[PDB]
RNA sequence: GUUAUCCGGAAUGAUUGGGCGUAAAGCGUCUGUAGGUGGCUUUUUAAGUCCGCCGUCAAAUCCCAGGGCUCAACCCUGGACAGGCGGUGGAAACUACCAAGCUGGAGUACGGUAGGGGCAGAGGGAAUUUCCGGUGGAGCGGUGAAAUGCGUAGAGAUCGGAAAGAACACCAACGGCGAAAGCACUCUGCUGGGCCGACACUGACACUGAGAGACGAAAGCUAGGGGAGCGAAUGGGAUUAGAUACCCCAGUAGUCCUAGCCGUAAACGAUGGAUACUAGGCGCUGUGCGUAUCGACCCGUGCAGUGUUGUAGCUAACGCGUUAAGUAUCCC
């Protein structure tokens, strides 16, 4: 209790956070009908560096932050070789959202659905392209994005892990 | 369905998009003759007295349409130029009819968005 | 040995059809009557596939 | 002994390491021993070793692993068929894909023998896909 | 700006790209024709496939590069990838073909083996009802409580005597068999199907199956029997404001059998079939080997089938999980 927070805050320029959807979800008791907010802030610095994290309190901004707090404990790297883009093409879904990522020419900004292009957008990369194929949902749609860009791999760890020495790439 | 035989059969092929106006059937918009134009009310939730004119058209459908606007001439046996666009509170009611064209004037006194009602400029 | 599944499903469709005709309502036998048949069509089928001459000797010898 | 042979060797590699089991028995027909022998070489497996059981010469192919981890081997192996029996594929020249840039492998049956896509785009022959790795 | 028409979005007709336990969806199950797909090795032709060359697919359009209009639109010059079809020269791995072997797929021969598999014929005894006798005399039966009914013409109860039809108690088990529906009192006859072993034989004869054909609980109908119990409809009594209903008392078609027709069921595992592969634990059934005794056991096992928890994986979740709803392939 020493008050106002100002060195515990950490005022994140390592992570920058964005929500991405609250949703005020409600559940109903003996007295009524009472709601709490689930919001979902997917934190990340532009370096390569993202996750997503829900949470829900019965105020908004506890809710993002609360959020943001289970989120930066869960992070992965982003698999990112070339001029910020990716390596390969990849697909991967978690419930039943599915989400097909795809690399791309360096003179495209990222397009995909909000929930892909916020995760992509806050992981730094700027050249892909990531149709997503099934669910309207944005937390597994994220999180399905996230799964789908862990799995992902450049071309000198598969140089390590095939053994071969190396060709067949231009750089 | 295997791509052996039970599709070198057929799939099955999706009709159309079927048509929103089964009136109007060559072209957007078409003349109408008004043959009664009551009023009546929409489904629970609203609560009006929408002004609908039952129309004859050129085409050989006879279909009620929606009146626009607040002030109406339009009395028996007049001209109008129906469209389509469903107006969803009124049950049957598929069409609406165009303001400022054909013996059919446009709204008193409108000054916002006077293109849908077919009302000239003042000033 | 072919001839032999053949001839041997031909005396077995003899003794069983001796069997219904005579008796005319099991309905469990039916199946291994039609079993039977097909079976044996299978074969010859096949031994045709297989042959001319000798395929018509398997028809002239039943 | 199925309808497919490939299917066979794949079906057992998927389900092999899928639950992470280091060891495949297989059938070692001419089109089987092909395909071991240009992906032994290829990095993706440790050995294969012919034997006999009833004089039915065999194949036991080790696949590859790392240390102990959550599960000992990182990369998903993920073999995929292509050319179906009932569904040929065909490719020519130009086709030929590269999976994933060149980290998978198109195995594809040329007038030479099988190859991979290092092995048929210097060629310039152009053939059946059968499977790609990647 | 509105409207109309078309495409997108729409993976919302799906080859790229979906599904079928419960959300829309697996035929009730099975035989099998056409057709589709198909084991291994060796050899041959090259129809498919691939490579070279050649011809053509008008010009305009689209793409690239130049040039012209002050730029652009537009105009013009040259060039070409695709991709289609044909001619011709090469390759033979895969599909197909030709020929020849092969056995693990599939069968057969043989020896066993388990079974409510089916149908037919005989035989059985409880129980119920009715009738015929002996007794005895006022209720019996029924209900939430009553009542209708039956009973002095002797009911019910009890003992004996017959007759009748229908079903088969304990065994009955989360058990066995059938393709499903189904199948259990016993015995006999004919006959299907399954499982296991030895190489004993043939050598891919395989899987699925449009249309087709068969079978297909119960209720229903035609024809003839039979009719104890139960029992739609009906009739009476009760409850009830009312009761065409639940309750009760009578009770007809029906139930059973012969010969057919009907062809539907929550015909359910709410899961089409087939093959290959992927932890275990606890079971049951059938056989096989070894131990142990020399004989019943008993332990491990080789398989096939049946069940229960469960790893991986899948799934919207519940759950399924070697009998997948897992991974793949084929067929409807």
């Amino acid at each position: 209790g020493f008050g106002s927070k100002s060195k515990k805050e950490k005022i994140r320029d390592g992570f920058e956070e964005n929500v991405v959807q609250v949703r005020r979800v409600t559940k109903v008791v003996k007295g009524g009908k009472h709601m709490r907010f689930r919001a979902i802030v997917v934190v990340g610095d532009k370096k390569g560096q993202v996750g997503v994290g829900v949470g829900k309190a019965k105020e908004v901004v506890s809710a993002v932050q609360k959020a943001a707090v289970d989120a930066r404990r869960n992070i992965i790297t982003v698999p990112m070789t070339k001029y910020l883009t990716f390596p390969h093409r990849n697909e991967a879904d978690y419930g039943a959202a599915r989400v097909m990522l795809r690399p791309a020419a360096p003179g495209t900004g990222v397009i995909a659905g909000g929930a892909v292009r916020t995760v992509l957008e806050m992981a730094g990369v700027e050249n892909a392209l990531g149709k997503q194929l099934g669910s309207n949902n944005a937390l597994n749609n994220a999180r399905a994005t996230i799964v789908a860009v862990q799995t992902m791999r450049q071309f000198s760890d598969v140089a390590r892990d095939r053994g071969i020495p190396m060709e067949e790439l231009w750089k | 369905m295997p791509t052996i035989k039970q599709l070198i059969r057929n799939t099955r092929q999706p009709i159309r998009n079927v048509t929103k106006s089964p009136a109007l059937r060559g072209c957007p918009q078409r003349r109408g003759t008004c043959t009664r134009v009551y009023t009546i009310t929409p489904k629970k939730p609203n609560s009006a007295l929408r002004k609908v004119a039952r129309v004859r058209l050129t085409s050989g459908f006879e279909i009620t349409a929606y009146i626009p606007g607040i002030g109406h001439n339009l009395q028996e046996h007049s001209v109008v130029l129906v469209r389509g666009g469903r107006v969803k509170d009124l049950p049957g009611v598929r069409y609406h009819i165009v303001r400022g064209t054909l013996d059919a004037v446009g709204v008193k006194d409108r000054q916002q968005g006077r293109s849908k009602y077919g009302v000239k400029k003042p000033k | 040995s072919v001839e032999f599944q053949v001839f041997c499903f031909t005396n077995k469709i003899r003794r069983l059809t001796l069997h219904l005709e005579l008796h005319k309502k099991d309905y469990s036998s039916q199946r291994g009557l039609r079993k039977t048949l097909g079976k044996r069509q299978r074969l010859l089928a096949y031994l045709l596939k297989i042959n001319g001459v000798r395929y018509k000797e398997l028809i002239s010898k039943l | 002994m199925g309808k497919d042979t490939i299917a066979d060797i794949i079906t057992c590699i998927r389900n092999a390491d899928m639950n992470r089991k280091g060891t495949v028995r297989i059938v070692s027909t001419n089109i089987t021993e092909n395909i071991v022998k240009i992906l032994l070489r290829e990095g993706f497996i440790e050995n294969a070793r012919k034997h006999q059981e009833r004089n039915k010469y065999f194949l036991v192919l080790t696949l590859r692993h790392r240390r102990n981890k959550k599960g000992p081997y990182l990369n998903t192996f993920h073999l995929k068929r292509v050319s179906r029996p009932g569904l040929r594929i065909y490719s020519n020249y130009q086709r030929i894909p590269r999976i994933l840039g060149g980290m998978g492998i198109a195995i594809l049956s040329t007038s030479r023998g099988i190859m991979t896509d290092r092995e048929a785009r210097l060629e310039g022959i152009g053939g059946e896909i059968l499977c790609y790795i990647w």
